[PDB]
């Protein structure tokens, strides 16, 4: 049984080595876009200098209602992982219970 | 031992009929022997048991056969020591057995019974001209199931049920099904159960396995397949446990 | 022994005294058995011991009994060979003594001394009767998280202390503060390595086992309980620890 175990953890370790490097890849498929995007953005923030009466996705005049938006990791025995990321969304969670945010 | 054998060697040397001798604990037929054979001075063999075991043993069971007068079908209750199942008292009796079946202390302390183990109980009857082609092959695969899910018994133990596949997972709720359904309400074993008792007989245990992993009824819960005589009672067995968890 | 055993009696029956014997090395006696009854033709027995290895060994231990007049307290460190509790020659110890406490090696390879384990360490003392409901109760809830702890090591194998969920984390971390605990600078340890002794009392580390139980230590480490006497003690070296970091 230890033995089988330790062939299994093993394959376990290449497989989740293997889904690494693929998650790496994805990302670098990905910053193509993402340098595209973070220089054309700034061509608009020089052709205009801020001037803007526009988008509601920049309302941070107040923090009335935080919508802490958690991802974690979804499958078994998860290294150390789910429990320290939901971990510091408790404690959170808590400071905006203090200010009185009532997060979503 | 040999009086049984004396007996039933009358009734099918004469009478010219079939007879079923029931020997249980035929270790004791080994022991007994141990313990004149420490006295007699014969010197001791492996772990304690007598030097001629083997001969002795031998002696008790080739004289049962069916010798066409006849046929002495007998069931020999061999007591395996503490489960040492390579000790030379159950050693010696597999070499004769012809379908012998091993119980398991590890299959009854989770109190599936009876404790015969789905794997280490093989018969030379489970050849496919001798006993049905579709009998043979429901044999085959129930067993290459339980025998995925005491490979895959470590896995699940440490890393957790999740952390094997989703088409592993079918197999490991199929095993468990498979080995509920194996249970049986005996009628002598009423008074250990508690519940009334189902013989069953074996084309109904083949239509049973068929639809258990057919994966045509893997929604039933574990327990339905607990102690059942037939899949149509586990089918009741079912609706009964869907209504009593919620009334 | 029959003879240290029999100048001990000799004050226990005579003078009235509540004499002690520090009987050393119980198995060195079987072990003597051993050697003169397979050189006096007598024939062997379980392992290598003499036939008679439970009433040669029971004249020793049936003679220290308490007697109406005057009592005795028999220390005997009996000595289990090659580490393992099975063997006949401290099997037929074990049922003579009623207070035994077994010294397992792990705890000396971890470095808690004394190593006396407490799962395998027992008394027949551990009774309500005897000690009050309140050492009593304390003890069962120790005995409990130990053992709690030593049926999970077996996830403490494999795997790491991360999969245990936040029930068996704080187990654990209780059971760590315990195990540690439960080591002491001894008065006669002195000369190896560590503090001058300690003598701790029943009423006051029955306090200190209440406040680790109680979940109201749970700020100190680990490497503070160890190696300390009472809790006030243990609370003194981790503010210690704090201020040299």
């Amino acid at each position: 049984s230890v033995k089988n175990t330790q062939k299994i953890t093993e394959a376990m370790k290449l497989v989740a080595a293997a889904k690494v490097r693929r998650a790496q890849e994805a990302v670098v498929n990905g910053r193509p876009f993402s340098e595209t995007l973070v220089e054309v953005l700034y061509n608009m923030n020089e052709q205009l200098q801020t001037e803007d009466v526009d988008v509601p996705l920049t309302k941070i005049r107040t923090v009335k209602k935080v919508a802490l938006m958690v991802v974690t990791g979804d499958r078994g025995l998860c290294g150390g992982f789910n429990n320290m990321l939901l971990k510091k969304a408790e404690s959170r969670i808590a400071e905006l219970k203090k200010l009185g945010v009532d997060y979503t | 031992g040999l009086t049984a054998l004396t007996m039933a060697e009358y009734f099918r040397d004469v009478n010219e009929q079939d007879v079923l001798l029931f020997i249980d604990n035929i270790f004791r037929f080994v022991q007994a022997g141990s313990e004149v054979s420490a006295l007699l001075g014969r010197m001791p063999s492996a772990v304690g048991y007598q030097p001629t075991l083997s001969t002795e043993m031998g002696s008790l069971q080739e004289r049962i056969t069916s010798t066409k007068e006849g046929s002495i079908t007998s069931i020999q209750a061999v007591y395996v020591p503490a489960d040492d199942l390579t000790d030379p008292a159950p050693a010696t009796t597999f070499a004769h057995l012809d379908a012998t079946t091993v119980l398991s202390r590890g299959l009854a302390a989770k109190g599936i019974y009876p404790a015969v183990d789905p794997l280490d109980s093989t018969s030379t009857m489970l050849q496919p001209r001798i006993v049905g082609e579709e009998h043979y092959e429901i044999a085959q695969r129930v067993k290459e199931t339980l025998q995925r899910y005491k490979e895959l018994q470590d896995i699940i133990a440490i890393l957790g049920l999740d952390e094997l596949s989703e088409e592993d997972r079918l197999t490991v709720a199929r095993a468990r099904k498979i080995e509920r359904f194996l249970s049986q309400p005996f009628f002598v074993a009423e008074v250990f159960t508690g519940s009334p008792g189902k013989y069953v007989g074996l084309a109904e245990t083949i239509r049973g396995f068929q639809l258990i992993l057919s994966g045509e009824l893997d929604s039933l819960p574990e327990q339905a397949f607990y102690l059942v005589g037939n899949i149509d009672e586990a089918t009741a067995k079912a609706m009964n446990l869907e209504m009593e968890s919620k009334l």
